[PDB]
């Protein structure tokens, strides 16, 4: 690895993100072409016909994670969180979820959390030394969104082969 | 070398007087189509974009003649041309303050139902509004002096006539050069050259080239509607907030934020109500079609455009595509609020709470809760179970009606030159096309066109109180278009132009062909 | 089927006017102040299971509104002229409180506007 | 009289025509048979019209007190969804559709035995 003050530390922390961005993005392809890995990472999960929760739900959710560009807007997510489970009628559209309510506040205010799920062996994509701490501090907020918009697009595909029947 | 007898730098501010959409390859897990960035990740304008957008406009200046603009722009194929003789930078975007990139929603609504279509549910990553990028131009003259259609063209930029990016029909790409310095370098010669060395060049007072010349706008109508909302007018933001589920659409302009009605959504009206009329005539139903045919119905496939959509004819092989020749700019309040006094109204979680002093702040009414209720107004909204009366269970939400937002003009872009090229030049051609804009415009300020959210559910109702026709270079018999008008029925146009048009009309009522086809 | 608030016919002169009065307890041209919590102990009872009102919008009052419609049939039109030509002390349920007598309203068309 | 009464649902099972369920003429043009435009409509008060701004409702004890909802001309702001509704649930009386907000109500209820 490059040395911390060395002069192309600066450019070599822009084919980082680039090499970490992309890792992420084609490993949240993976993780959401399961319905195992949905379910594990959201409890998201298909009911024959029907998806808990309802499509509808997800959508609120994913609209709420657009707002999360850095961790300081977590708080953004766990708001919306807090009045989805304030409202009985709105968490109870989330029972027959595997705690999905729990698991999307989880990921949101566990920082190593995203990391766990995604499991990307980042060595091979970091020069920089620092590199993994530095960007694990600075992709985490699109991380988080990347693995959630993959897994909501692979459950309503996969909702559609057995919904479109 | 390349022999170079005088070297132009040209550069200035370019600003976005629309938001920009510049694409990259594509999609970035928040945007179904995402902003081209750099090396370096910034939002910027490549080069190859600005230079065909600069060509582009030339190409249309020069009556489509090639030798000029090869001249200027370089050719692969004749022998004497090779490389072009401006360069163009690709340019990095300063977004105002630190703005964050806007993400715009965008929905196919249905002829049929008059609702979402399935499928054409997409977003845009947009750049702000009052974002600046660099003009990067260099020009190597072989003759003496600046090329005219060069000066011509800078003109243009400072008239904020060329449109840059994606979606330039429906709301984006707007530009406007301002600051634009001239340097000259005699690279031809000893001093010259060193000044390119070491003095950064020879000052050129634009504004003496500039009255040298007489700026050749190209044909164009421009239609300018002044609304007021009648019922409160509104695009629905992107997503529930928590004291009011249903909140206005927002965009930056500048260093505030202020309330848009998106061009794409004034487009959308004004083609479904375009195209209603056409299957009116021809009785044509829209209930079979899928949404990528039912809009493609004809004068409007000119007007508002056509996806592209190659199709082999017989052998020859033709784009069913092109640009509309009319464009709509996205349309703003009054009524701006900073960044933040709207993030407190997003952010607010008591309709009695919080919220009451967030509204009276992004009012400007602090200590009047009815002045500033008179402006942004929460409506709390019920189904009632039809046995038992009450309320639904779940079904209580709350709008933040816009009641007393007062908005800018709508302006709407007609390119009579676009027209006329896709008529092959036949002016007379243009009059069925100018026929149906006029019946649109009738029925938008007779209150036919309902816009934005909720139209069926108290909302969307305008009242247009004028329309001003303002066009440049229009071909003689259109020349009577040059009105302000405000009867709603058009009456202030001439009855000989409009008895003109209804005559070209009911001719192509009487056959309705595909008016470009020749 | 459909619950429906009947009009309230016959409600008697005053029975709406000056209604701050607590005149629930008196059968005023055999009518009670029905639209009214009564006091108790002579005390105002804006207790939690009722509301207040600081106004409404007066009897006899008028307003205009349009209906723009689309591809009705002469039955599904025809459906909605009856309603809004019914005849004479035929009167529309409207608003909140219409257990209470509140929101009887009388529409009729416009034909020159229409 | 008891303030609500019912307005029977008839099933409508081999109901035919207009009144039955058909495909929606929709909105991609103006069908030669078929009825478009502006119908004016009247609407005058016959008792009082609470209209309250649930927005600017105001609480002492957990009682609220509502104000008129008012435009922006101060006149009372008769919202058209209330209107609507009121005209949908009558729409759907005398030409017996579908109950357009029937909610769950898929439990058992419940009583009390004597």
């Amino acid at each position: 690895p490059l040395p911390t003050n060395h002069p192309t530390q600066d450019y070599a922390r822009l084919i980082e993100k680039a090499a970490w961005r992309e890792a992420i993005q084609n490993k949240a392809l993976a993780l959401a072409s399961s319905r195992a890995k949905r379910e594990e990472i959201l409890g998201i999960k298909i009911m024959g016909k029907d998806s808990q929760p309802t499509m509808t739900q997800l959508g609120g959710f994913r609209s709420v994670l657009k707002r999360l560009h850095s961790r300081n807007n977590r708080d953004i997510v766990t708001g919306y969180l807090t009045a989805l489970e304030q409202v009985s009628n709105r968490k109870e559209k989330w029972s027959n979820t595997s705690q999905g309510l729990t698991k999307i506040r989880n990921l949101v205010t566990q920082e190593n959390l995203i990391w766990n799920h995604l499991d990307i062996d980042f060595s091979p994509l970091t020069i920089t030394q620092n590199g993994v701490n530095q960007l694990k501090s600075e992709l985490w907020a699109e991380a988080v969104r990347t693995l959630v918009d993959a897994i909501i697009r692979g459950h309503k595909r996969d909702l559609e082969k057995a919904q479109e029947n | 070398a390349r022999k170079v007898t005088t070297r132009w730098k040209i550069t200035g501010t370019l600003i976005a007087e629309t938001p920009l959409h510049i694409g990259g390859v594509g999609g970035d897990a928040d945007t179904d189509l995402a902003l081209a960035v750099n090396g370096a990740g910034e939002y910027y304008v490549p080069g190859t974009s600005l230079a065909g957008a600069l060509r582009g406009w030339m190409t249309q200046l020069l009556n489509n003649d090639e030798s000029q603009i090869k001249d200027l722009w370089g050719d692969h194929l004749d022998a004497k041309r090779g490389a072009s003789f401006v360069i163009v930078d690709d340019a990095v975007i300063h977004i105002p303050n630190n703005a964050d990139v806007e993400i715009r929603e965008g929905v196919g609504i249905d002829r049929h139902f008059g609702t979402a279509a399935n499928g054409f549910k997409y977003s845009r990553a947009v750049i702000p509004k009052g974002s600046k990028f660099k003009l990067p131009l260099t020009f190597d003259s072989q003759d003496d002096g600046l090329p005219n259609a060069l000066i011509q063209l800078l003109c243009a930029l400072e008239a904020g006539d060329i449109r840059l990016g994606a979606a330039k029909t429906r709301g984006l790409g707007r530009i406007k050069l301002d600051d634009l310095k001239l340097k000259s370098f005699a690279l031809d010669k000893p001093e010259g050259i060193f000044s390119a060395l070491l003095d950064q060049g020879k000052k050129l007072d634009w504004n003496q080239l500039k009255a040298n010349v007489t700026y050749q706008s190209p044909p164009y109508l421009g239609i300018s509607i002044t609304w007021n909302p009648k019922d409160p007018v509104m695009v629905k933001a992107e997503g529930d907030g928590l004291a009011i589920d249903i909140l206005p659409l927002v965009s930056q302009v500048g260093s505030d934020v202020r309330f848009v009605i998106p061009g794409s959504s004034i487009k959308g009206i004004l083609r479904t109500q375009a195209e209603r009329i056409i299957r009116t005539i021809c009785q044509s139903n829209g209930s079979e079609k899928n949404f990528l045919e039912q809009l493609r119905i004809n004068l409007v496939n000119e007007l508002f455009g056509s996806a592209s959509l190659s199709q082999k004819q017989n052998g020859k092989d033709i784009d069913l595509g092109k640009i509309g020749a009319l464009a709509v700019n996205d349309c703003f309040s009054s009524l701006s609020m900073t960044p933040d006094q709207w993030k407190a109204v997003e952010n607010a979680t008591e309709m009695t709470g919080n919220l009451q002093p967030a509204l009276k702040q992004a009012t400007g009414y602090p200590n009047n809760i009815s002045q500033a209720y008179k402006v942004l107004q929460p409506a709390m909204h019920v189904a009632v179970d039809r046995w038992t009366g009450g309320a639904a269970e779940g079904m209580l939400y709350s709008v933040l009606e816009p009641i007393g937002v007062t908005w800018e003009p709508i302006q709407v872009h007609l390119d009579i030159a676009r027209l006329k090229n896709y008529y092959h030049g036949k002016e007379e051609k243009l009059k069925p096309a100018i026929a149906l804009l006029l019946l649109v415009l009738r029925d938008l300020a007779n209150k036919k066109i309902p816009v934005g959210y909720g139209t069926n559910r108290g909302m969307g109702t305008i009242t247009v109180s004028q329309i001003t026709l303002n066009g440049k270079a229009l071909p003689t018999e259109l020349e009577p278009l040059n009105k302000t008008m405000t009867c709603p029925n058009l009456t202030d146009l001439d009855e000989a132009f409009r008895q003109d048009l209804s005559t070209a009309w009911k001719e192509w009522i009487a056959d309705p062909i595909d008016l470009c086809q020749q | 089927g459909r619950k429906v608030y009947p009009h309230h016919k016959g409600l008697p002169n005053g029975y709406w006017s000056n209604p701050t009065e607590d005149r629930s307890q008196q059968a005023i041209q055999g009518h009670y102040q029905e639209y009214r919590r009564p006091k108790k102990d002579g005390l105002e009872q804006r207790d939690d299971q009722n509301r207040s009102v600081k106004g409404w919008v007066k009897p006899l009052t008028e307003f205009t509104f349009e209906i723009d419609v689309t591809n009705l049939s002469e039955v599904e039109l025809g459906a909605l002229l009856w309603l809004l030509t019914l005849p004479d002390l035929h009167f529309h349920r409207l608003g909140g409180g219409k257990p209470l007598g509140f929101g009887s309203v009388r529409l009729d068309i416009d034909p020159d506007k229409t | 009289h008891n303030p609500y009464n019912f307005v029977p649902a008839l099933p409508r099972d081999g109901i035919t025509g207009d009144l039955g369920d058909c495909a929606p003429a929709g909105h991609s043009y103006y069908h030669g048979d078929k009825y478009s435009g502006r119908i004016a409509v009247k609407l005058t008060t016959v008792t009082p019209l609470l209209i309250p701004d649930a927005s600017k409702e105001e609480i002492n004890n957990n009682h609220k007190t509502y104000p008129v909802r008012i435009g922006k001309d101060g006149k009372p702001y008769l919202p058209p969804t209330s209107i609507k509704g009121m005209l949908r649930s009558a729409y759907e009386a005398v030409t017996n559709s579908r109950l357009a907000v029937f909610e769950d109500h898929d439990s058992r209820l419940a009583y009390r035995m004597p």
